[PDB]
This record gives structure tokens, C-alpha cells and sequence, in this order.
């Protein structure tokens, strides 16, 4: 048992989109229901150093 | 693997042994229209395609 800094909270966005599919789309919009992060986001930052 | 278009249609697939691209293109369109000027004078037609 040794010292330790408590964890922080930070905010994330524009972040966590990827290709909900393998479908090439171009010139073309498309909205689909897939899980993707939200913007602006509280997460949980966390150290190392 | 797959793509559309901008209509958002499956109508592309890429080759998984060639690496190249090759569009679906059906042969199966259009009508077939007759032309009877009248078959109390003549008795001839004329195939009309679309």
C-alpha cells in the first residue's frame, strides 16, 4: 500500500465514430441506429505518471 | 465488400480475388409497343421498342 493520485474527470468530442457497415457509400447521406459515443461526454480520466 | 449509390441500392460488389470493382448492370428494361394504322385499310405493323 503506497500513495496514489484520485482519479479526475475530463470531457471528450468528435470522438468514437467508426463504419457502422462494410457499405461503400459516396455522395450520398445515411443515418443508421449503431452504438457510437455521444459529443460532449463526461468520462473518467485517468493517470500513470 | 459491398457499396450503393446515391439512389441507396445494392448494386456494386467488389472482387475478393481480383481486387477490382464490377457494377451490376441488368439487361432488363424497357417495353414493346405496336404501331396498326387502321386494319380496315392494310394489314401491316411495325415493332416499336422503347
Amino acid at each position: 500500500t503506497r500513495t496514489q493520485l484520485p482519479p479526475a474527470y475530463t470531457n471528450s468530442f468528435t470522438r468514437g465514430v467508426y463504419y457502422p457497415d462494410k457499405v461503400f457509400r459516396s455522395s450520398v447521406l445515411h443515418s443508421t441506429q449503431d452504438l457510437f459515443l455521444p459529443f460532449f461526454s463526461n468520462v473518467t480520466w485517468f493517470h500513470a505518471i | 465488400q459491398f457499396g450503393r449509390d446515391i439512389a441507396d441500392t445494392t448494386d456494386a460488389v467488389r472482387d475478393p480475388q481480383t481486387l477490382e470493382i464490377l457494377d451490376i448492370t441488368p439487361c432488363s428494361f424497357g417495353g414493346v409497343s405496336v404501331i396498326t394504322p387502321g386494319t380496315n385499310t392494310s394489314n401491316q405493323v411495325a415493332v416499336l421498342y422503347q
